[PDB]
RNA sequence: CAGAAUUCCGUGAAUCAUCGAAUCUUUGAACGCACAUUGCGCCUUUGGGUUCUACCAAAGGCAUGCCUGUUUGAGUGUCAUU
RNA sequence: UUGGAUAUGCCAUAUAAAGCGCUUUCGAAGAGUCGAGUUGUUUGGGAAUGCAGCUCUAAAUGGGUGGUAAAUUUCAUCUAA
RNA sequence: UUGACCUCAAAUCAGGUAGGACUACGCGCUGAACUUAAGCAUAUCAAUAAGCGCAGGAAAAGAAAAUAACCAUGAUUCCCUCAGUAACGGCGAGUGAAGCGGGAAAAGCUCAAAUUUGAAAUCUGGCAACAUUUCUUUUGUUGUCCGAGUUGUAAUUUCAA
């Protein structure tokens, strides 16, 4: 129960979070993916700008 | 073993005339198995069994062509001789049916066509 | 043309003379098959506008549909629960009454894509409506660029989803405050789901 | 337009045969069962022996969908024999044996030496 | 006409802009003059002197 | 029962077949481990339950 | 374990690899009707046995809803001409 | 494998279709739908956020939105079925 | 009497098509209770589990009947932020979004409402010829005839006009 210093607790942790914990672990490849996709369309469209 | 080269060469009632001839031995091989015989005679079976199959494939060979000849140029075509990839494929809009376009937008793509362009520092 | 003498006039239901067609057509709609082919579309100005031509591999159906809630469909009223849960009787469907109509004419004819559908009559028993189908296999389908879209396999019975114009409709799509909730699922996904990064 | 019944039929109307714009297979299939399918093997234990030598009577390992018909045709076509009585049975491990009686006009054991199981 | 609003409105339309009509039977029979199955309605514009 | 039927009587050759001793040379293979089955039904044993 | 040296300087071994032609039993959404039945039918053609109608065999066929089209029809539904 | 190059070498597409430009009079725009009430449900949505049933049921500078119910007057912004 | 039209049938009619499976992810319907509230009914668990329908390589969403209240922005989606905030809640336990801002990616359009009316200019099917092919397996072109279609198929337009 609450005896502690600080604030009161707020955490919402009731429904079945751990069925929809999203995690990162493929944040360098998806920034890897990303750079491909542009170094592919820019080889494509070239000499117009990429931009 | 007899050569498939050969056979092709070889009209349908000659071979079926040889494939009679297979069965019948065959049958002998299998009867002469059950009263005893050497393992000469055992392979045989096998190699006989593997001759029989290439007969058949040569006929079934000459048929679906004569099949597929007589077909040529037609609308409607057995189905056995139609594609066989998958089903979606086969559903599927065909590429001139994707590539059709209303006159309005043959003539947006005729006039005002992506051009060739490049940026200069 | 008549197409907008026809379009004012289908405003006026109210009026002696939609009363009186209405009154018959819904004694001859009563007398004939729950789910029965129209032979043309009996609002045709209607038709036109959701999407029909009078070209080959256009279908048009009719279907009458019971008129009310949903009653739930529990023993004998038991639901063995919450009392906030013991409701049987003035409940509803979520769907429309149209998107039923939708779904039975789907079923009805496997083979077609239902494109959309309309209000033709009412009593207090049933709502009618006609559907308007169209063959995806049909090859003045396939070649007309303006309905091509509807042979590929991603708009397979695109009713039974809530793809159609009512279809949406009844799953609250739309832009802006009024529509937060959005598509439920996905929007309640995206706010129920912890995102835990590599802190580094 | 008299009507002498009150019930109403359908009319008769003129019902077209099929004329297909494709044969749907290309290629007929070949007898399967012929008879070179129907008849397995001779059997030769003792008792199919004793059946040869007393009852003039030979014993065949059949297909399991040969009938006494095509028994019948089988045996004439390949070993060029009368049968005048064919018995069937579905043995234990679950192959057909048949029990094919010669006519008196022919011998079966000459038969079963010219098939070559003896 | 079958659904009758098609032409429900076309005497009132008629009356209105001062130009004679006549309901007459059968679609059917004024398709047959424009080589059609059927037609909701047959208008004449223009006549040759000889009929005028 | 001895009155049985035909889809019954194909079961019961398949049964009898797999309850025999597997051939030696088939565990004398290198690399086979088939030396001992726990497949030999017997028929007081374990039933077929059709 | 053999067997196969009618092959081993070869369109040829191999439970080899690969794979664009075929075969692909009884079933199963499962489709002539069934099915605790290898139960009971129908159609077309071709053969067998004296059999244009019975019987036997083989090949090919016979489910349902719906769509476009065809043919044959139905209605004291609406009409024109005799 | 005209995707790019002199894409050469050549096919012969290419004779009639688009761009801006002044002046006019114009400018069809989705209905048992919108909207209102009410009941149920749902939402963070609060004198109703969305959905659905039933009742009533539109309009033509109309109509929707502008997170406190209502009447009126402005303004802004969008243009449903 | 026949024929036309309409509506409605039948056929092992000519050609097609649907069903079943896979369900991680996707679009819907239906729908609990355990649980938490130190009891418990609203609430919570949860617009979740179970049940049912339906897809694809992604799906859904999408070119504003959107924001704002600015010097204004400019389809959709996703991330960070907004924010455990405004708000909801036996205002208890608990619950809880959005506009702006930064970023990933970017793309825009089609109909219905119009008299082509000096010409249904449109489309399907059959038949024939001619091409074509991941492919004798694929995909079309032309001619002709028949159907569809004026109760409207094409063409210019879609409000940004
Ligand atoms: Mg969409
Ligand atoms: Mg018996
Ligand atoms: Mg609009
Ligand atoms: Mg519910
Ligand atoms: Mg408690
Ligand atoms: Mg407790
Ligand atoms: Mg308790
Ligand atoms: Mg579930
Ligand atoms: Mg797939
Ligand atoms: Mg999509
Ligand atoms: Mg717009
Ligand atoms: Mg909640």
């Amino acid at each position: 129960a609450i005896h502690v210093k600080g604030q009161l607790p707020n955490a919402h942790f009731h429904k079945d979070w751990q069925r929809y914990v999203k995690t990162w672990f493929n944040q360098p490849g998806r920034k890897l993916r990303r750079r491909q996709a542009r170094q592919t369309k820019a080889a494509k469209i070239a000499p117009r700008p990429v931009e | 073993a007899l050569k498939t080269f050969e056979l092709r060469k070889q009209s349908q009632e000659n071979l079926a005339e040889q494939l009679q001839e297979l069965r019948q031995e065959l049958a002998s091989l299998r009867v002469q198995k059950i009263a005893g015989g050497s393992g000469s005679k055992l392979s045989k079976i096998k190699t006989t069994r593997k001759d029989i199959a290439r007969i058949l494939t040569v006929i079934n060979e000459s048929n679906r062509l004569a099949a597929r000849e007589a077909y040529k140029n037609k609308k409607y075509i057995p189905l056995d001789l139609r594609q066989k990839k998958t089903r979606a494929i086969r559903r599927a809009l065909t590429p001139y049916e994707q590539s059709r376009k209303t006159l309005k937008q043959i003539k947006k793509e005729r006039y005002f066509p992506l051009r060739k362009y490049a940026l200069k520092a | 043309g008549a197409y907008k003498y026809l379009e004012e006039l289908a405003k006026k239901k109210q009026s002696d003379v939609n009363l009186f067609l209405s009154r018959v057509r819904a004694w001859e709609y009563r007398q004939m098959n729950v789910i029965h082919r129209a032979s043309r579309p009996s609002r045709p100005d209607k038709a036109r506008r959701l999407g029909y031509k009078a070209k080959q591999g256009y279908v048009i159906y009719r279907i009458r549909v019971r008129r009310g809630g949903r009653k739930r469909p529990v023993p004998k009223g038991q639901t063995y629960g919450k009392p906030v849960h013991q409701g049987v009787n003035h409940l509803k469907y979520q769907r429309s009454a149209r998107c039923t109509a939708e779904e039975r004419v789907g079923r009805y004819c496997s083979n077609l894509r239902v494109l959309n559908s309309y209000w033709v009559n009412q009593d207090a028993t049933y709502k009618f409506f006609e559907v308007i189908l169209v063959d995806p296999s049909h090859k003045a389908i396939r070649r007309d660029p303006r309905i091509n879209w509807i042979v590929n396999p991603v708009h397979k019975h695109r009713e039974s989803r809530g793809l159609t114009s009512i279809g949406k409709k009844s799953r609250g799509i739309g832009k802006g405050h009024r529509y937060n909730n959005s598509p439920q699922h996905a929007t309640w996904l995206r706010h129920n789901t912890l995102s835990l990064r590599r802190y580094r | 337009k008299v009507r002498t019944s009150t019930t109403f039929r359908r009319p008769k109307t003129l019902q077209l045969s099929r004329k297909p714009k494709y044969a749907r297979k290309s290629v007929a299939h070949a007898p399967r069962l012929d008879e070179y399918k129907i008849i397995v093997n001779p059997i030769n234990s003792e008792s199919a022996m004793k059946k040869i030598e007393d009852d003039n009577t030979l014993v065949f390992h059949v297909h399991l969908k040969a009938n006494k018909f095509t028994i019948k045709e089988a045996v004439r076509k390949l070993y060029s024999v009368e049968p005048v009585k064919i018995n069937t049975l579905i043995r234990p491990n679950g192959t057909k044996k048949a029990f094919v009686k010669l006519s008196a006009d022919a011998d079966a054991l000459d038969v079963a030496n010219r098939i070559g199981f003896l | 006409v079958d659904p009758i609003e098609l032409v429900v409105f076309l005497p009132a339309l008629c009356k209105k802009m001062g130009v004679p009509y006549a309901i007459v039977k059968n679609k059917a029979r004024l398709g047959t003059v424009i080589h059609q199955k059927t037609a909701a309605v047959l208008a004449v514009t223009e006549v040759r002197e000889e009929d005028k | 029962p001895s009155h049985k039927s035909f889809r019954t009587k194909q079961k019961l050759a398949k049964a009898a077949r797999q309850n025999r001793p597997i051939p030696q040379w088939i565990r004398l293979r290198t690399g086979n481990t088939v030396h001992y089955n726990m497949k030999r039904r017997h028929w007081r044993r374990t039933k077929l339950n059709i």
